[PDB]
């Protein structure tokens, strides 16, 4: 019943929704996954590149302010507890 | 007979022209590495202290 209670939320999306969709589902395996939150943001980047091909950043911190250069409608921006999943692919 | 060495003279003029080459030329981009970095409050406290 954890997956329920974490309700992730997207406060910031760029993306089409079905992919959105994915992202979430990853977003909340990612965090029961990794032991650390270190973990947590490789693990992310590894499953995206995978899944798209390309140069992926994703930075996730309890406290942080970010202005990147991502390629248009690469970039979703989703808050779990204290958690940011960001993730901005720049060619 | 009309036709005369001092009555037509006849001269060859070419054109110098560069011989033809064929090279091929191969750029690629700075290896480009990914890096990790995880900041706390302690550990940007440990290094200014």
């Amino acid at each position: 019943s954890h997956l329920d209670k974490v309700q992730p939320v997207i406060k910031n999306s760029d993306m089409s929704v079905e992919m959105q969709k994915e992202v979430e589902e990853v977003a909340k395996k990612a965090i029961d996954y990794c032991n650390t939150d270190k973990e947590i943001a490789t693990f992310i980047k590894d499953d995206f590149r995978s899944r798209y091909h390309g140069t992926w950043h994703c930075i996730v911190g309890r406290n942080f302010g970010s202005f990147v250069t991502f390629e248009r409608s690469y970039y979703i921006y989703l808050y779990v507890g204290q958690l940011a999943i960001l993730l901005f692919k720049t060619g | 007979t009309l036709r005369n060495k001092f009555n037509y003279n006849t001269r060859e003029c070419q054109t110098i022209n560069p011989s033809i080459r064929e090279r091929g030329v191969s750029t690629e981009p700075p290896p480009s590495d990914t890096i990790c970095g995880n900041i706390t409050q302690w550990e940007i406290f440990d290094a200014y202290y």
